[PDB]
This record gives structure tokens, C-alpha cells and sequence, in this order.
């Protein structure tokens, strides 16, 4: 089971959705996703801290052979609820 | 709010089947998600003719 929708971060420069890292939950079991995925590497800090309001710079980057690989780009993201 | 990373490759559970919708445009893939009888959602590659008569059965009902 991994053909299954994922909770991703929502942000506010009216872009592609990203998601938390480079894995998610389907029926209970972590899958990984594809390469070249958009995603956010947030430091553990910033993990504790999301909230669905914007208050958290998060680097934006692309999913590499499971590892969240930053782009250099940072953009606003927080919780969809 | 819920993205699709992967599409289901095998056979659609018709009669199973409860409901479908469309994920956001805002996701990085397109994708029609079906909603079955026990509450699993499936992502599913909208151009897939299989997935588009899934569609057009279970709304014909």
C-alpha cells in the first residue's frame, strides 16, 4: 500500500504543494517518495513549531533516494488542518 | 490539502467502490482518488482509460 493521497505542507507563495520530507503514511506503512518530489527539509526545531498559521521559513527541496535535498530556495510552509 | 505521490498500477475494486474526487491542482500530480467501501483511498492516473470508466460507472449509479 503506497497509491494511497498524502498529508503535504501548504504555503503562501502560490506554489506546488510539498511534502513534510520524503516519506509518508499509507494503511499504517512508510513509503518513500519518487525522486525529484518537492518537498521541505525542516530542522527538528521547526517540525515542533509547525502550526497551521505561516510563522516558519522552510527550505524547499527536492527528493533524492529518500533524503529531502535543499535547493537553496526558503518559503513560507505550515500545516494544512 | 492531500496529494498523490504514486498511482495504483493494478485492477480497480468497482463494486468495493464508494465515491472518487480530484486532488488539488496544487498537487504535483494530477490524480483521481476512488474511496472504497472500508475507507481506503486509492490514487489513480487520470488519463488511465481503466480509471475514467471506474469514474463513469460508479457516477451512472
Amino acid at each position: 500500500r503506497s497509491a494511497c493521497p498524502a498529508r503535504h505542507l501548504n504555503n503562501t507563495n502560490g506554489t506546488v504543494l510539498k511534502l513534510l520530507g520524503c516519506h509518508y503514511f499509507c494503511n499504517g506503512t512508510l513509503s518513500t517518495a519518487p525522486d525529484g518530489y518537492p518537498c521541505y527539509n525542516l530542522t527538528a526545531q521547526q517540525v515542533r513549531t509547525l502550526t497551521t498559521y505561516p510563522n516558519t521559513s522552510c527550505a524547499v527541496g527536492v527528493c533524492m533516494k529518500g533524503t529531502c535535498v535543499k535547493n537553496g530556495t526558503m518559503e513560507q510552509c505550515f500545516k494544512t488542518p | 490539502r492531500e496529494c498523490c505521490l504514486e498511482y495504483f498500477k493494478g485492477a480497480i475494486p468497482l463494486r468495493k467502490l464508494k465515491t472518487w474526487y480530484q486532488t488539488s491542482e496544487d498537487c504535483s500530480r494530477d490524480a483521481i482518488v476512488f474511496v472504497t467501501v472500508q475507507g481506503r483511498a486509492i490514487c489513480s492516473d487520470p488519463n488511465n482509460k481503466r480509471v475514467k470508466n471506474a469514474v463513469k460507472y460508479l457516477q451512472s449509479l
